[PDB]
DNA sequence: CGGGAAAATCTCTAGCA
DNA sequence: ACTGCTAGAGATTTTCCCG
DNA sequence: CGGGAAAATCTCTAGCA
DNA sequence: ACTGCTAGAGATTTTCCCG
């Protein structure tokens, strides 16, 4: 039940960015998605990133690729 | 309080100084002779 | 410094000397030279080395119009993916912006269009468009073209792509959606390999996923967090940290100092 | 890696695809392809029809996504072959069209089409089309009054269609379809791009005899041999290509 | 990969594809890719993104025309120290040009002047200026204004220094040589914190002294040094390094495998 | 030998291939249907 | 005599920069000055330098500071 | 810092300069200006004089740096205070002139001149320019020939002035005198911005009274206690501003 | 050896038009 | 065969100064 | 564990006008 | 109260592949 909702939901990746970093970072683990705020994972640190930051998808490549 | 010096639109001449109303990430809004201004943190200076 | 002070502003009202050169010539600290560098008006000239961010949320477009061989081309982007849509038009005007942002609404979910103050996009026509079809309108600073970077990036390319194929059209208005066409589908890059069209599909679809997977977990977990303080709504747990959003605060806390109930 | 044999039996007892063994099982799609393709007795998105309707004395040249029932539709000032061939490159331009279906009209049998169809890769075939072109002149009597000119009542319409009006199984709106089954057909091109790729390498195990290679993860390699699913240490295997 | 290369250079002669795009579509190496797109020549539309680095010999001036309240300022910077010299003048002419390089030439050692393609600096009368003078003539690549990075930058600096005092003058050209007095002895920065006037001082004093210095010792230290070949003209030793010059070569060797006679 | 494609002056057009004679530190030497031009690395790509 | 001459010609500083590096790298000790070429010492490591792309000074201010 | 005693000796025998002292025996050069003024038996680079002459019918308006014989010198429209202003506040950019020595005419006493010299710091006072005017007019009279205005002339004259024309004891030319003459105000300034700013210093060493603070450097600190200097570690002494 | 404050180095921008 | 640079604003890192 | 080759990441640029 | 970006060229670093 929960679980797997929760398994599926940190198998999207996310791109974002720092307030003040052009540069795109790699592709982090969602763990939460809010109206204006996304929770992730970045090489076991835990970032709280505004919406208009964030890019989620899930990259059918490697969903594919395994 | 901060002093804010500007370039507002395609005028070369820096104005000021003009009260700083809001501070964001990537511009300012700013109050110069009750003429308030949204200006690019690239086109301003905050003292 | 009372002598060397008074000397130092007495040559900065002449010449506007640098700090540098007030605390050399004057033997005053750096803080004192660029006093009164920062307290004289004319001196300031110079805004903060820095760039902004533009806003990449899934709903957001980016509007522009660019002009070739004499016609008017009228480009969106959708900025999460730069995924484009563009269209020949015979004149910059509101009637014809608004025809083309309610197709564009038709056929993609737009929820915000920004675009700088050209009088086609600021025109009442586009406004009554706008609040028809439920799309925010944000307007750039004027006369700052940073502000849509994304689509004056676009033009950029749509021109490029548009050089390249012009050979294979009589009418620029083919060349156009030719190299629509090869943009959405033809090239491949950026954040996961895909063109823009494969880009946006992933985009939207994952924005629905998720959404929808969220609304099922907070169904179903629902708890309240005391941490350090009020009762804070459970967001996420594990690996010995525990996000919660306390009085619409999203803060992360450790496991420790924390009990979920 | 474990859970492969009990995918097979899964698989065997209930005739499950591949998605439902990768999802459940944690499973790379490959492995599951291969169980799902081993047995014998377990054996759309790019197609559009393309039609005109007539309305007020205006040509509305109108496409239906069949899978979805996704609508792109626009006045057209006349009803000829350029103008076909103009909005089918825009909607090839927007949507990944492969084939489209058309009724052996004037205007679809034209050399600009067909040219048009060649440049895009589109491949031209000449009920549900019908009954679409009723539901959008249904919205469009419902929405005429807000607008003075009829591309833009026709535009709204494809608005409405597409994003209010939802139905079927599940309630979702004709975008959110389409958008689902794009995202499904992008996924189906990447597991066969895998599977191309993989499907000329040979692995010699344990030396065993050449066996299909499935998957190569950071553990173990997944091969299929004398149509049986073995996983082996990376280190006790080669793999080559042929 | 014969069919998938057929149906890919298919592909791109009529989309362009980039390699990324003919590689995922078509199951190729992304080498085979990158050379059907290196292989179009309609897909040849992008330099190396680098930049150059122009000569700063202490003998090189950049001159450049600036223009500010329809008048012509003639400006020329000394690269190496950034010291400036300025004069409004009426005309963007080549006399006017040639008598501004005369007394530059008159009052500095001035050894090559880099210019744009002005019509004024490439005249036949600023032409037998220099060669009477002895100045080297070097003309940047046409319309690469960044060949003359220094001086342009110096036309942003004087322009902005002018502003500043602008009201302290009634005419334009007081107002320049002010400007040119404030950057040259009011404003201090750079390598050595020095003022460009105290910078050109140095330079120029520095390179007579480290001439004469050197000349000193290449007539005092006269020896050859044998590594690894011929009898390679010493050059500097110690710190268990030899530094020589074989046949106009000049390059580092450890005193190991080195003998010095 | 080497292809080079190079935009020359105020030209937004690409042409080539020309040949390449020289390259130097931010600039190169073609020869392109016997016209030598100079060229700046930032505006020609070599192949 | 000439060690007097070496020692004076190494007290002056060298700022220099790379072929492919825009920035001005910190005051390496002079060595060797010729038409073309400077040789300097820059943190313990023999450099060869185009004169093109030396500016050599004394630096009075640290000649009075000691 | 092991030097002080011996570069003391040599200044009590031979008289000289802290120059000298700190060349010779590796000294900081306040140090070996505290040991120059320590002894009170052993006790013009910014100067410019300014003239015009009479050539022609046009008048020529000269400027000679008195240390080392350089010249800068333009054909000028007019003998009036504009022309003279604009001149010297052009030779003030140029070069750093303090001082400026006139003859009292009617174009170096106007107000214009006045407010020139005022704005850029010169100060103004009323036999080498003379004869540099008489050597410029025989370069003149050389090279006259080679030009068909008088002004251009004049400024080859002034090149052949300043950098063909070689003598004195190291057989120079007057760029160089100029250039070496400059340097060297520019290490004296240096010197009396490090003096002033170590000046205001007291150290307090092994405590003993305050002494004069003359170096503070990686090892040792240098200082002048009841004229005479010790040299003691950092660690040992306390330095304060007073 | 330890923080704090000032100095130094570093990063980045507009304008030269 | 020739070539981006400069200097100011703000951030971040070293150095130094007294314990 | 060791190099080599390919993949991936990184650095930087023009143009959008 | 809002905001540079994109994608290609060339360089440099990781990863992987067989020993
Ligand atoms: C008629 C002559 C002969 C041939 O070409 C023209 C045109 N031109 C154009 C610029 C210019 O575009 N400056 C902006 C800029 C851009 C980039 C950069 F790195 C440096 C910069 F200064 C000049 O500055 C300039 O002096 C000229 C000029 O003199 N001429
Ligand atoms: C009449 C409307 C209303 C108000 O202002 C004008 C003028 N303008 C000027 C540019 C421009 O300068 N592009 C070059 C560029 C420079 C920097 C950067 F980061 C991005 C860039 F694209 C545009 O692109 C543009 O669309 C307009 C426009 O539409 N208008
Ligand atoms: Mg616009
Ligand atoms: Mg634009
Ligand atoms: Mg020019
Ligand atoms: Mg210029
Ligand atoms: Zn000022
Ligand atoms: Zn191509």
């Amino acid at each position: 039940e929960l679980q797997k909702q929760i398994t599926k939901i940190q198998n999207f990746r996310v791109y974002y960015r720092d307030s003040r970093d052009p540069v795109w970072k790699g592709p982090a683990k969602l763990l939460w998605k809010g109206e204006g705020a996304v929770v992730i994972q970045d090489n076991s640190d835990i970032k709280v990133v505004p919406r208009r930051k964030a890019k989620i998808i899930r990259d059918y490549g490697k969903q594919m690729a395994g | 309080n901060f002093r804010v010096y500007y370039r507002d639109s395609r005028d070369p001449v820096w104005k000021g100084p003009a009260k700083l109303l809001w501070k964001g990430e990537g511009a300012v809004v700013i109050q110069d002779n009750s003429d308030i201004k949204v200006v690019p943190r690239r086109k301003a200076k905050i003292i | 410094f009372l002598d060397g002070i008074d000397k130092a502003q007495e040559e900065h009202e002449k010449y506007h000397s640098n700090w540098r050169a007030m605390a050399s010539d004057f033997n005053l600290p750096p803080v004192v030279a660029k006093e009164i560098v920062a307290s004289c008006d004319k001196c300031q000239l110079k805004g903060e080395a820095m760039h902004g961010q533009v806003d990449c949320s899934p709903g957001i477009w980016q509007l522009d119009c660019t002009h070739l061989e004499g016609k008017v081309i009228l480009v969106a982007v959708h900025v999460a993916s730069g995924y484009i849509e563009a269209e020949v038009i015979p004149a910059e005007t509101g009637q014809e912006t608004a025809y083309f942002l309610l197709k564009l609404a038709g056929r993609w979910p737009v929820k915000t269009v920004h675009t700088d103050n050209g009088s086609n996009f600021t025109s009442t026509t586009v406004k009554a468009a706008c609040w028809w079809a439920g799309i925010k309108q944000e307007f750039a600073i004027p006369y700052n073209p940073q502000s849509q970077g994304v689509i004056e990036s676009m033009n950029k390319e749509l021109k490029k792509i548009i050089g390249q194929v012009r050979d294979q059209a009589e009418h620029l208005k083919t060349a156009v959606q030719m190299a629509v066409f090869i943009h959405n589908f033809k090239r491949k890059g950026g954040i996961g390999g895909y063109s823009a069209g494969e880009r946006i599909v992933d985009i939207i679809a994952t924005d629905i996923q998720t959404k929808e997977l969220q609304k099922q977990i907070t169904k179903i977990q629902n708890f309240r967090v005391y941490y350090r303080k009020g009762p804070a709504k459970l967001l996420w747990k594990g690996e010995g940290a525990v996000v919660i959003q306390d009085n619409s605060d999203i803060k992360v806390v450790p496991r420790r100092k924390a009990k979920i109930i």
